[PDB]
């Protein structure tokens, strides 16, 4: 079992936002920790695929895309399932410091994401979604969006996907969880796409609205993000 | 890039 080995072996641990929560819960001040969170997530994504089973393989300038592009959906997907096991699916984890509950999520103007995330994590519920194949599955979201134009070496990039997929397989050893692992993987892009377009529009309207961004998130979204939203760079689906 | 000198350090 030595692939899932790896994957648990460099499993982040928790991440806090760094939240005031004896602040009365501003947009301004859950956004500003939104994005703190963020970056201090990033840093940990960046450490994780670096350890990450071959990805050394792949062009540096693809690792940094690659990563660019998946980090919402990372962080959506593990969110997910952090709240399942921690609380449930009551309420949404994105970090010990930073538990959303209905009022915040009206609150933070992301109702409707929230809502498709908090029913995600239920999904890892209502599917039994044991803690090997969301590992895994976690893994084969990095690498799960790319420009359409292809990666600089897009060769050895559909062989780091498709050696993931073969993993996950063998995870599920049956024709049938695959069509629900596939599909669940699926409505992170979505959520990922929502969460893009509403971070964005944040970032241009942030110095009206008192919301605070780190320097190297606000130069991402500025880079990165709007490819994504262009549709230069799209997520590879299982279906439709 | 700023996430290029913090990735390659
Ligand atoms: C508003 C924002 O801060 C944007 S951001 O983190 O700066 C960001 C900027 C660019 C990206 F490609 C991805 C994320 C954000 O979405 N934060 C955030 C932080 C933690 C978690 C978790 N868990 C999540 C989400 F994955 F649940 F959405 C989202």
């Amino acid at each position: 079992p030595i692939f899932l080995n790896v994957l648990e072996a460099i499993e982040p641990g928790v991440v806090c936002a760094g939240h005031d929560n004896n602040q009365p819960d501003s947009f301004a001040a859950l956004l500003s920790s939104l994005n703190e969170l963020g970056e201090r997530q990033l840093v940990h994504v960046v450490k994780w695929a670096k350890a990450l089973p071959g990805f050394r393989n792949l062009h540096v300038d693809d690792q940094m895309a690659v990563i660019q592009y998946s980090l919402m959906g990372l962080m959506v997907f593990a969110m997910g399932w952090r709240s399942f096991t921690n609380v449930n699916s009551a309420m949404l984890y994105f970090a010990p410091d930073l538990v959303f509950n209905e009022y915040r999520m009206h609150k933070s103007r992301m109702y409707s994401q929230c809502v498709r995330m908090r029913h995600l994590s239920q999904e890892f519920g209502w599917l039994q979604i044991t803690p090997q194949e969301f590992l895994c599955m976690k893994a084969l979201l990095l690498f799960s969006i790319i420009p359409v134009d292809g990666l600089k070496n897009q060769k050895f990039f559909d062989e780091l996907r498709m050696n993931y997929i073969k993993e996950l397989d063998r995870i599920i050893a049956c024709s049938r969880r695959f069509y629900q692992l596939t599909k669940l993987l699926d409505s992170v892009q979505p959520i990922a796409r929502e969460l893009h377009q509403f971070t964005f529009d944040l970032l241009i309207k942030s110095h009206m609205v008192s919301v605070d961004f780190p320097e190297m998130m606000a130069e991402i979204i500025s880079v990165q993000v709007p490819k994504i939203l262009s549709g230069k760079v799209k997520p590879i689906y299982f279906h439709t | 890039y700023i996430f290029d000198l913090f990735y390659k350090r």
